[PDB]
């Protein structure tokens, strides 16, 4: 199981 | 050795080719980032929605006065302040302004209005790699070798320049008309002479040094090369979760899995890029990118064939016409608003 749509980028962890 | 005496003379000659490249495209690259195109919102018929994000989407565009066809990106100013994407938003800009590579997009027209920044790119109506690796499961490894190779030179090419690119991903890289992959979205792109510390990037691509919190090098962009490698041939990452946290821990433990059907020579090179230890990746060492282009994986590559386009593509995307727009997937439409009251100014006064 993991994302298979489109992967938003991230601007903080 | 692997080469004879002759090969082996042919192949220095060509890095040495590079290094000359390299130079003239530093000077050309240094003139327009030193002393650098706009127009208006009203200069442009609104067609469709091709991409959507945190700060805003893309458009299929008509410039009114010639009808050609452009993607423009929009970004909410209000929504960018609210972030530390003010600086990336900068950077974005003035790279795309500045190089010139055939694999990456070329920026048209950049403005602002009292609501949004406005970039204006040149469309590429083949679609994202993304739709067409997840529509048909995985590429082949001569089909995925074909993108990779453009991406390998597009990265010699940018950290050449001293630039950081930071989202490599299947959503980021466009096919064109001839089959070739063209790099977008440089919001995350920076010039960074030696380390940086922002963390930014896509989960599934990112270096564990990243991670890590650690301060971080153009090695990262290694990194996500070999994950893109890794998806293409599979159709599937190599570090893949559902949530973030759990994709985190995969990416930091130091151990990756492949396909049974992955060549030994693959599984090699992908061993060499997904390599936490820094000291080992491949990009990183005292070879530089030429341990990545005189790798095995890549024996059939002709590199200089590549670079000029020369090479028959896997794959050429059905086109109907210049504003079609087949190959995207479809979007929400919703109105584009400008206030009647400047937003932001003073934080965009660079833009
Ligand atoms: N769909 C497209 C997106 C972009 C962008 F750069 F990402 F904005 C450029 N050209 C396209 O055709």
């Amino acid at each position: 199981a993991g994302r298979t749509g489109r992967r938003q980028a991230i601007h903080d962890i | 050795g692997h080469m004879g005496n002759a090969a082996a003379a042919k192949k220095g000659s060509e890095q040495e080719s590079v290094k000359e490249f390299l130079a003239k495209a530093k000077e050309e690259f240094l003139k327009k980032w030193e002393s650098p195109n706009t127009a208006q919102l009203d200069h442009f018929d609104r067609i469709k929605t091709l991409g959507t994000g945190s700060f805003g989407r893309v458009m299929l565009v008509k410039h009114k006065e010639t009808g050609n066809h452009y993607a423009m990106k929009i970004l909410d100013k209000q929504k960018v302040v609210k972030l530390k994407q003010i600086e990336h938003t900068l950077n974005e800009k003035r790279i795309l302004q500045a190089v010139n590579f055939p694999f990456l997009v070329k920026l048209e027209f950049s403005f602002k209005d009292n609501s949004n920044l406005y970039m204006v790119m040149e469309y590429v109506p083949g679609g994202e790699m993304f739709s067409h690796l997840r529509r048909i499961g995985r590429f082949s490894e001569p089909h995925a070798r074909f993108y990779a190779a453009q991406i390998v030179l597009t990265f010699e090419y940018l950290h050449s320049l001293d630039l950081i690119y930071r989202d490599l991903k299947p959503e980021n890289l466009l096919i064109d008309q001839q089959g070739y992959i063209q790099v977008t979205d440089f919001g995350f792109a920076k010039r960074v002479k030696g380390r940086t510390w922002t963390l930014c990037g896509t989960p599934e691509y990112l270096a564990p040094e990243i991670i890590l919190s650690k301060g971080y090098n153009k090695a990262v962009d290694w990194w996500a090369l070999g994950v893109l490698i890794y998806e293409m041939a599979a159709g599937y990452p190599p570090f893949f979760a559902d949530q973030p946290i759990q994709i985190y821990e995969k990416i930091v433990s130091g151990k990756v899995r492949f396909p049974s059907h992955f060549s030994s020579d693959l599984k090699d090179l992908l061993r060499n890029l997904l390599q936490v230890d820094l000291t080992k990746r491949f990009g990183n060492l005292k070879n530089g990118v030429n341990d990545i282009k005189n790798h095995k994986w890549f024996a059939t590559t002709d590199w200089i064939a590549i670079y000029q386009r020369k090479v028959e593509a896997p794959f050429i995307p059905k086109f109907k016409g210049p504003g079609d727009t087949s190959n995207f997937d479809d979007y929400e439409e919703e109105e584009i608003r400008v206030s009647i009251n400047e937003k932001c100014g003073k934080e965009f006064t660079e833009f």
